[PDB]
């Protein structure tokens, strides 16, 4: 038979040249009879080109192939959460099987002009820096941009850790399902990651697709797409997902062999003619449902790794082009001891000042605007704005997974933005807002209630606020 | 005539007619698609067999299935009741509003007006913002073109230029948008349905959309653009009226003739594009033009990769261009707003015979003394300030403060910036600059021009920072 | 699917067919069937009619291919030579039908051990000497062989003879002679 | 399977099987050879043709020599018996002391292990080197980049390394030669002869090598890395160890790879590396990891070309290596021995969350107060004088007399583990030592000997 | 024409970038061999067969003559390009434009320094 099944002529570079398959559909999935599995990609008059997804060694010439019929799907569901799967959906956590039972195209569209509707529910990432002067909504993609070693992957980490908050409470309109992709990194690394994602209790309701550094190229270029289709589900049902693409440089470098391999043009930087839409594709499906269409969300952060600080590059800009905003880590912030080293000069939301709460964002604009002077001035009163800074960075930066609620957030830059903290030492900044918090965690609990049901800051909670700073100031060092 | 699927090479699929081998530019139809799916023929390779560009997914076709010609290029529906919605590529609406009950259609692909029909008329259309009214002052029915990398403006600048000339407007004004973000899409069809341009219950719509963004394969981004331009030659021809074309962005168009190219079987030119880059951009832009039949005012984004300001797709297009305007990056993290480059932006009408002699000697007075700062920059990046000639410092002063006054907040920007935006009159902005040339404000500080509308508010700030 | 190669190798696409029908004879016993039809209808494909028809770059490949079968099914062809006529037609490669015909008619020369060898000498010679030296290099062949004689004519070679006999190749010529003179005389 | 080669070219070889075609990777012998010649598949042509590249020289290969399939990838010879011996990128073995008789033989193209058999928790190596445990530490399963080259004792790290991590943690080491030069291989050779590193004449060698030289062709340069790495993964799984791997050079196998790209006619990447030279280095460096039953710990010498770190080849090492040990020669010339740079050297577990709060507090505080001496010392107060005093007896401190040069000045060798190494770091910044003269700090073992040899 | 009957003409390309850019598209389409920046091996042969019909003839055949006046564009100053330094050997001297000049108030920004004109003072009236 030669419609429903194929001979290997010659299999090399990462690619089978397959003989037969008549009836074989582009884009569609078979099967080798090594067990393993590819991609139609080529339909030649004579032959057909396959992407092997995995080792070329497992393949010899002459292996019969058979065809599944089914254009190249992940299996999709709630059954996934808690499961680390490999871009193919195939549970290597050892866990036993992926109980789902409904798979999605891994190569959808995204949804088109009407379908949508403007970001404004908050995704709270629990970091100061980010949800203060980077706020970030559900449906919007934003870039953690920066070199290697500087705080990216702890960011992501952080905000999935920090959606723990809402997914053990009641109203399913602001739980928040997240997907990690993993492309290219150590194995290890994902290991641990899972692990500290265990301890914190976020894995109840978070997939991991792991294309580590060891798998071939075609899983590094398809796992994207698998983690993108798995937050799909959840958008198309009324849900909101966060997906993370950790991360889209590695992706590219494995696109970029995928294509020398098959002798195709390379243009900058050796890089294939459309390695802008393959990002673009991508990027484009995380979006925000209107409620005709169930009011779910899809948020994507995707990751990228400068040389040298260097964001001119070719992907870098290109995915800068796709997002709705960035978040520059720089590297002199992250060795001067900033952290999270976020360069809130460069840093940018387009679509996040409308997904802000209103107290976050009756604090943030005032703290933008005196981190704006004290930016740009670096007399009397310019040693004010200095000093207000000074106090205000060193305010900014924050632990590692230990991401603050929204209204403890809201608090402690009220504290700081209100001149109380003008005279104190900065150097010890930190330690006072680590005692006050713990202080308004025990005293001041319906104070906090508060904040968090209005979503505002009230007169009367302004008042309390200011009465309840001046207490634990006065009675501080 | 009817053909059949003989290759599949991602966008790009060879099919092989028996009988009745379609011309060029015709488009065909795939039989068996849940929707419509039409190709493009771009080349005829023998034994009746043409290579064609598919306009949509290609997944799911398989070796041998049926084709039908249509016999005719992609012909969309044109006319005033195409106002007010938003088709795709091939002309379907994709509103969700119903079909487009237009009386004809008109095809795609079309020849450029010819010489004598060109028009050389240059008056000046005030835009409102300061540094683009002061150093390449834009004209009616020229064409625009807004350079910049990623992320420097060029959308916020677009959307400007939509809120202080589309709004105003007395022809109609459609609007391209070739591979770029589809919220920006989403957002734009919001915001012109609020502001009453685009007005679904009646028929006194203002703007017709076009819309094949960055999630579409590389045909429909190839071809978005000529649809855009489709509908505008209408407007502009069958009606002579006074048409708006803004197209964003339009490098898409190039890289994505580049991306479908090397299935295409060329060898690949200089960078990677394309060999045919310089004339495909041709027989686009020259369709862009005001006519003596009409008039087509048109802003296109340009997209600049990897900031590379001599890449063949910019360095092409600039001599397609009346004005240009180039946002850097340089500027853009100094903080000033918008990004232009104030000694790489260029018009055809800054000429003292038509924006008279004053406004000209401010603009070369301005461009001189930024100039001349730039050249001190490395003296006094390394040699510090204090090491200048009094007047040098004098020139380093009044840069500085002609840097920060270029800048301007904008009416779109306010929601992630909050200040509120200003619409500073050309006289206004002339006055201005030759106000800070003359020294008369070496007083107040630099940190005063930085974000205000005219001069009046510059000295009013001055006064507020005490 | 297991290939037997022939003990001669021929490349291109001339040598691929040419194997490809030597494996495909050589699985049902008919080489000499295939061979004297492969030479018949290499001449049916010569004479102008249909020489000239083949190669015509616009006829429609499926037209020609059936005019082609309609032509060699009257002079009652085995299935294998249709067939492989059939897989050039469809493949188009039918103005190189002769050439592999040519092809393979030399496997044939090397199945049925026709070693050719040329002895290149000064003038012609007779056939009692000629008839001796097919003797002679007749010794050196191995268990069940034949021999094809091509000899030639040089004045150039100023008389002696060469001796080119597949690979092995001797130069008893007075021409090499005298240069091995000039060269170690010299030296 | 019996095939014969078909073409040849340079060190690609074209052979062609009648029938049973090997997968890629396999080893083929090339029979009818003095001396043994594998050939790697690498492509299936078609045709049942392969395309090989080559071990060893091609020089007197004649087209339709036979060739004969081994059925499984380059095996080479495991086990304790390789302990102290020299073997090629085919473990024969090039010291000239007999066969290498080992009971079990191992494929050099393995599999990274599976997610569920990595460690969830990184942890420390104890590598008894003050400098290395406090400043830098190593992570056990984890990649070190060491640079710095001639005349700052980098071979004296190595072997005092090895010595260490074969006392402390019982686990032996494997040198992976990729590229050597043949003169520093036998240089190398004899220092470990010297040292007791290895031992000739019993059964107690801590070391075993694998020399890929300068001039062999590419193949060989590529897998000699592979090579070692299958060694040190036998000593992992089958013996339950922590071993060292130490690859010299990495930049020569990223050569050797971009090479062989380049032979089986691939269209170079960007620079001109191979399209496939992050999946390469991937492949390679995902072995070397900590399991369920031991662990690897790699120590690779890092070349970094035209000293542009964002090349493509340091580009993508950088993204495996866990940790960095700094050689500089100025610190050598201030008679610091091991010379390494006490601020440049990083890791990526100096982490309190890791090392634990304790120990992270003394490593900050050593680094600070040396950062404050360099800035004081580009001056050149009340108490500026004390933080020089301390930072003086800090340098004096970071030194140690490694037992692999005994033999030289005497001296013995100090193992200082991690506690005592910790413990004396904090009493010096706490200022319990700052009537001690700096003196008694130089070459010194734990701070128990920095007094007795300050009583003298 | 006017150079062979007595006249004297005066011809400006502008430009020959995008003349070498037609050629080369022609070129790479019709399959031949791609040189530098993808330009075909023969574009100097392109430009001095058709540069080189600038002479001023002598008495004996009119003494009309014709000029050329060739225009490059080069990307941000490279004249080390494939073109500008083909056009650059093949002419009789060039007139440097800067946009640094041209932004300092010198206009037209001729550079003095690199312009040249290998004819010189020959080519000059007696008072300039
Ligand atoms: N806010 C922080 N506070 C304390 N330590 C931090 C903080 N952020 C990062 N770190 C530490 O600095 C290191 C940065 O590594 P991290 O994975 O978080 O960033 P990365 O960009 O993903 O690095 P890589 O390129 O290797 O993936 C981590 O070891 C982390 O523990
Ligand atoms: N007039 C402006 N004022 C302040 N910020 C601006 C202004 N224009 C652009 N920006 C910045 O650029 C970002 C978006 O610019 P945009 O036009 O969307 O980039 P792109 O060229 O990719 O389309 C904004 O988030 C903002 O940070
Ligand atoms: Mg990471
Ligand atoms: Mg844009």
């Amino acid at each position: 038979d030669l419609e429903e099944t194929g001979r290997v002529l010659s299999i090399g570079d990462g690619i089978a040249r397959v003989h037969g398959l008549r009836n074989v559909q582009a884009e569609e999935m078979v099967e080798f009879s090594s067990g393993l599995k590819g991609m139609s990609l080529n339909l030649e008059p004579d032959n057909v080109g396959v992407v092997v997804f995995g080792n070329d060694k497992l393949i010899k010439e002459g292996d019969i192939v058979k065809r599944t019929g089914a254009i190249v799907d992940v299996p999709v569901g709630e059954e996934l959460l808690g499961r680390v799967v490999d871009a193919l959906g195939n549970a290597i956590d050892g866990k036993g099987p992926i109980g789902s039972k409904t798979r999605r195209r891994v190569g959808l569209k995204a949804p088109g002009i009407i379908p949508r509707i403007s970001v404004r529910e908050p995704m709270q990432t629990g970091i100061k820096a980010v949800d203060s002067l980077v706020p970030i909504g559900r449906g919007q993609r934003e870039l953690i941009i920066g070199d290697r070693q500087t705080g990216k992957t702890s960011i992501a980490i952080d905000t999935i850790i920090n959606q723990k908050r809402f997914n053990d409470g009641s109203d399913e309109k602001k739980k928040l399902y997240c997907i990690y992709v993993a492309i290219g990194q150590k194995r290890s690394t994902v290991a641990q990651l899972v692990k500290r994602l265990t301890d914190a209790d976020a894995m109840k309701y978070t997939i991991v697709v792991s294309a580590t550094a060891s798998d071939a190229a075609p899983l590094q270029y398809l796992a994207p797409y698998s983690g993108c289709s798995m937050g799909e589900y959840f958008r198309d049902n009324g849900k909101h997902a966060l997906i993370i693409y950790d991360d889209l440089s590695k992706q590219a470098v494995a696109y970029r062999q995928m294509s020398l391999l098959l002798r195709r043009p390379p243009g900058r930087e050796a890089y294939p003619g459309d390695v802008f839409y393959l990002h673009s594709r991508l990027l484009e499906r995380a979006a925000k449902m209107n409620d005709a269409f169930g009011g779910g969300s899809l948020t994507a952060l995707p990751v990228i790794e400068t040389q040298a600080g260097d964001v001119s590059a070719y992907i870098p800009t290109n995915v800068i082009s796709i997002t709705d905003g960035q978040i520059f880590l720089e590297t002199e912030l992250f060795y001067k001891g900033i952290r999270p080293a976020i360069n809130v000069g460069l840093s940018v939301s387009r679509v996040g000042s409308a997904a802000q709460t209103r107290a976050m964002k009756q604090v943030a604009g005032t703290m933008k605007l005196e981190l704006a002077q004290y930016r740009e001035v670096a007399d009397a009163a310019t040693q004010q704005l200095l000093s207000r800074g000074v106090r205000l960075t060193e305010l900014l930066k924050q632990g590692q997974y230990s991401p603050m609620a929204i209204e403890e957030q809201v608090a402690v830059i009220y504290a700081g933005v209100r001149g109380y903290l003008d005279k104190l030492e900065p150097s010890k900044i930190t330690k006072f807002e680590n005692a006050f918090l713990s202080h308004v965690v025990s005293q001041h609990q319906a104070l906090l209630g508060t904040i968090r049901a209005d979503g505002k800051i009230s007169e009367q909670s302004d008042a309390k606020l200011k009465e309840i700073v001046t207490n634990f100031l006065a009675g501080f060092e | 005539a009817t053909g059949r699927i003989v290759a599949v090479i991602g966008a790009v699929v060879d099919v092989q007619f028996d009988e009745g081998l379609p011309p060029i530019l015709n488009a065909l139809e795939v039989q068996g698609r849940e929707t419509r799916l039409v190709l493009e023929v771009a080349q005829h390779l023998g034994e009746s067999t043409v290579r064609t560009i598919a306009m949509d997914g290609t997944e799911g076709l398989v070796r041998g299935q049926k084709v039908l010609d249509s016999g005719a290029p992609i012909k969309i529906p044109v006319g005033p009741e195409t106002l007010g919605r938003i088709m795709n590529v091939i002309g379907e609406p994709i509103d969700e509003r119903g079909p487009i009950k237009t009386k004809q259609f008109a095809p795609i692909h079309a020849e450029a007006p010819e010489f004598m029909e060109m028009s050389v008329e240059q008056e000046i259309l005030v835009t409102g913002i300061k540094v683009v009214d002061l150093l390449a002052p834009y004209a009616k029915g020229g064409k625009i073109g807004l350079f910049g990398g990623a992320g420097v403006g060029k959308t916020v600048l677009i959307m400007e230029l939509i809120n202080n000339v589309a709004k105003a407007h007395g022809g109609y004004s459609v609007f391209a948008g070739v591979g770029e973000r589809t919220r920006e899409g989403n957002d734009l069809y919001h915001e012109m349905i609020e502001s009453g341009v685009i007005n679904l219950k009646d028929a006194t719509s203002k703007v017709a959309l076009v819309y094949g963004q960055m999630n579409e394969p590389p045909g429909a981004r190839a071809r978005v653009a000529l649809t855009g331009l489709t509908v505008a030659e209408y407007f502009r021809d069958q009606e002579g009226q006074d048409v708006l074309l803004f197209i964003d962005n339009i490098f898409r168009f190039t890289q994505a003739g580049s991306e479908v190219s090397a299935l295409l079987g060329r060898i690949p030119s200089a960078v990677g594009y394309q060999p045919t880059l310089a004339t495909d951009m041709g027989t686009m832009q020259e369709r862009i033009t005001t006519t003596k039949k009409g008039s087509i005012t048109s802003v296109q984004a340009i997209y600049v990769p990897a900031d590379d300001l001599t890449d063949p797709a910019p360095a092409t297009t600039f001599a397609h261009l009346d004005a240009t305007t180039v946002l850097s990056r340089a500027i853009a993290e100094l903080g000033i707003y918008p990004a232009v480059d104030p000694l790489d932006s260029t018009s055809r009408i800054m000429d003292p015979n038509i924006v008279g002699s004053e406004h000209y000697d401010v603009a070369r007075g301005v461009q001189k003394i930024l100039q001349d700062y730039k050249s001190l920059q490395d003296i006094i990046a390394i040699l510090g300030m204090d090491e200048l000639s009094e007047e040098d410092k004098l020139t380093v002063s009044r840069a500085r403060k002609i840097q920060r006054f270029l800048s301007q907040p904008f009416q779109v920007a306010e929601v992630f910036t909050g200040h509120m935006g200003k619409l500073v009159p050309l006289k206004e902005t002339i006055k201005g600059f030759q106000q800070i040339l003359a020294g008369e404000y070496d007083h107040l500080p630099e940190q005063a021009f930085y974000m205000v509308g005219p001069i009046e508010e510059a000295v009013a700030k001055a006064d507020k920072l005490a | 699917a297991k290939l037997v190669r022939p003990p001669v190798q021929v490349y291109g696409i001339e040598g691929r067919y040419a194997t490809a029908l030597y494996s495909a004879a050589s699985k049902q016993n008919k080489l000499e069937q295939v061979e004297k039809e492969l030479l018949r209808v290499a001449q049916i494909l010569k004479e102008p009619k249909v020489a000239a028809s083949v190669l015509n770059p616009y006829v429609k490949r499926s037209i020609k291919v059936k005019s082609l079968n309609d032509i060699t099914a009257k002079e009652r062809f085995s299935p294998l030579t249709t067939n492989l006529i059939n897989l050039l037609a469809e493949n188009g490669r039918l103005s190189n039908t002769q050439g592999v015909v040519s092809a393979f008619s030399t496997m044939m020369s090397v199945h049925r051990g026709e070693v050719p060898c040329t002895v290149t000498s000064a003038s012609p010679l007779e056939e009692a000497t000629l008839s001796e030296l097919k003797t002679v290099l007749k010794s050196f062949l191995s268990q069940g062989q034949v021999l094809k004689l091509e000899a030639k004519t040089d004045p150039s070679i100023l008389g002696g003879m060469i001796v080119r006999i597949g690979e092995k190749y001797v130069d008893m010529s007075v021409k090499t002679k005298i240069q091995k003179l000039g060269r170690a005389m010299r030296e």
